[PDB]
């Protein structure tokens, strides 16, 4: 079980980046993303810098610029299942095809280049983590964040993000998974306003990532919502 | 009215590693005594275009995936599960004592079954059928699958997650079990990680300048890069007593580079900082520092500068790195274990390796063991300084 306040956000997904396009769609039953939709220009890149990081790192870090700019910050969590897979498809393939390797591509290809690259930007030498748990990397990755809440920052920037799955791995993945970019930014503190606990569940492979089933509960205010992970789920209540 | 007024610590449990130095803790110890690692030797067909590699390998049998597990068939849950075996008992205890839903799995990797996704993508381009016996699975590849693999294994229902903070994973894994506990969330936790050998680091690190193709001589003057190695630790926190306690714990981000270190090391000296005021001792209390020193100029540079600045001339300290390799995402966990094996069995210090090209007469002063020497001091420090500037050092001492 855990307790925390959650007092901003930013996220990014097909067809949804405006506050009243979020907001629009947190009053939508079910809650779903049309993958045909086309993402919004990151905003507080350079569109050079931009397009040099892969489809999620680049919503990523420009959600986390954007709470950046609004708030001091003591802390950040990055948390993302599949982390840099096109770069590491790339450079399996350069390994197949006998090709020279980026070293840039490989340097990046860390799950941690994300929150890296943001620190940098940022100029920002704040405590870094960046978490990886399968379908529940959202749900687990907020145990991180408290972890560092616990060791005393205050203010922790929380942000999960996936970059599009390359074609080449439809067929080894479950017909349900997700394959668009997206992110989601949370600034977490210290307190009670909302509360989670987890279940047992007979659920597996959500068609909707978790901090997009999250952002839905939480944006449409209901006192209680669920979102549902690897054979489990989390129980929210406001 | 008045009331009656009778009306925490982490320690380590238990230890299982798998690295270059030996296949068991008993073996590792004599190995390390001995400065011999039967892991360690040039291997081809990893290293493009027809190279050989010096690498540290763990060349034991490891043992099978249960069928009913297929999904996460790799062989770095393979060389985990190795571990575990040798902590089994330990970890029985834990979960029968404390129930499934108070301990955690905190693992950390920058590979996971990075070699089954190398394996899958060639022999799907090729199509090839001979060479290949192996049953791949998405969840193989996977970040986060350490820890999920172990929680399935063992049913434990607590906290379960990867750290992937390249070289820094595995030790910020031990500081996120530390804080669960000290949280009052679980009564322990099982927390290290492993990475295994694949053509994309070494190919990876190749690109960088960054491969000593011969094996890595840390602070020394014809330093030309790193030796990778492969390794599995799972330490066994808890807040029950052990002999050993987890004394401090530090981190810090550079905010400078991508891959090369802050010049000035501030990000280095701000988690050895945070570190010693958690433990409540002066840099004077510290018997002998476990160095991140990976053999490239710029790190092995920066490093000499930090400990000169903070310890001076009189702390004993070497890197490692020339027995087990750079174990990347295992390095804080198996360096960690080195460690405790240091204060469990009252080992000799490791010397630093000046036998072939000698000391980088550059760097200042900074307590580089020259010989084999005992413990005087029963604390001892590990640092990590990883990618993306991400930065541990780890207190362990005798309780």
């Amino acid at each position: 079980k855990l307790t925390l306040d959650i007092t901003d956000w930013q996220a990014i997904a097909p067809g949804l980046s405006l506050t009243e396009e979020w907001k629009a769609w947190s009053a939508t039953l079910p809650a779903a993303i049309d993958k045909s939709r086309p993402l919004e220009k990151c905003t507080q890149l350079p569109m050079m810098t931009a397009r040099r990081l892969s489809s999620g790192s680049r919503l990523a870090v420009d959600c986390g610029l954007s709470l950046l700019r609004r708030h001091q910050v003591d802390a950040i969590v990055y948390t993302s299942r599949h982390g840099e897979l096109e770069r590491n498809y790339q450079i399996l393939q350069n390994l197949a095809q006998q090709e020279s390797i980026s070293p840039t591509n490989f340097a990046m290809s860390v799950h941690n280049s994300s929150v890296g690259n943001l620190t940098i930007v940022a100029k920002a030498p704040l405590v870094s983590s960046s978490v990886s748990a399968g379908i529940d990397s959202f749900q687990q990755g907020l145990f991180e964040a408290l972890t560092l809440i616990h060791a005393g920052h205050r203010k922790v920037l929380f942000v999960d993000f996936e970059g599009e799955i390359p074609g080449f791995y439809h067929n080894v993945i479950d017909a349900k998974t997700p394959t668009y970019p997206f992110a989601v930014a949370l600034l977490l503190e210290q307190g009670a306003g909302l509360s989670c606990t987890k279940q047992s569940s007979m659920e597996t492979e959500p068609s909707l990532p978790q901090s997009l089933q999250f952002l839905h509960g939480w944006l449409r205010g209901e006192q209680h919502f669920v979102v549902s992970g690897d054979h489990c789920q989390w129980n929210w209540s406001r | 009215m008045w009331s009656h007024p009778q009306f925490q610590g982490i320690y380590i449990s238990a230890v299982g590693m798998l690295n270059a130095l030996g296949d068991n803790v008993d073996d590792i110890a004599q190995n390390l005594v001995l400065g011999q690692a039967p892991g360690m030797y040039e291997r081809s067909g990893w290293l493009q275009p027809g190279k050989t590699c010096c690498l540290g390998g763990v060349d034991a049998e490891l043992p099978a995936m249960p069928d009913m597990l297929s999904e996460h068939n790799s062989r770095n849950n393979r060389l985990l599960l190795a571990a575990l075996m040798q902590i089994k008992p330990q970890v029985d205890e834990a979960i029968a004592r404390h129930g499934r839903e108070r301990i955690a799995v905190i693992m950390g990797t920058s590979t996971s079954g990075l070699d089954e996704g190398d394996q899958h993508v060639s022999r799907t381009v090729y199509q090839q059928s001979h060479g290949s016996y192996h049953d791949y699975h998405y969840y193989q590849q996977e970040l986060g699958d350490p820890s999920r693999f172990l929680a399935r294994y063992l049913a434990i229902e607590g906290p379960a997650f990867t750290l992937s903070t390249a070289c820094s994973s595995s030790s910020r894994a031990i500081i996120s079990g530390q804080r669960l506990i000290e949280m009052g969330l679980v009564d322990a936790a099982i927390v290290g990680g492993a990475d295994t050998l694949s053509r994309m680091p070494i190919n990876g690190f190749d690109s960088l300048e960054s491969l000593s193709p011969t094996l890595c001589e840390p602070f020394c003057q014809d330093r030309q890069g790193i030796t990778i190695g492969e390794a599995s630790t799972l330490l066994l926190l808890t807040r029950e007593p052990q002999p050993i306690a987890l004394l401090g714990v530090g981190e810090s981000s550079d905010a400078w580079h991508m891959s090369a270190p802050h010049p000035e090391g501030r990000g280095a000296i701000a988690a050895i900082n945070m570190a010693l005021r958690k433990a409540g001792i002066s840099p004077a209390e510290i018997g002998y520092i476990n160095l991140h020193g990976t053999g490239t100029k710029l790190n092995d540079q920066m490093e000499s500068i930090v400990i000169n600045q903070i310890f001076g001339e009189n702390t004993p300290c070497s890197s490692t790195k020339y027995l087990t390799g750079h174990t990347l995402g295992a390095a804080g966990a198996c360096e960690a274990g080195l460690c405790w094996l240091l204060l469990t069995r009252h080992l000799p210090l490791p010397a630093q390796d000046f036998t072939r090209s000698g000391i980088d007469i550059a760097l200042p002063a900074c307590g580089l063991l020259t010989q084999s020497q005992p413990l005087e001091k029963p604390i001892v420090m590990s640092n990590s300084f990883a990618f993306g500037g991400n930065n541990t050092s780890l207190i362990l001492g005798v309780a």
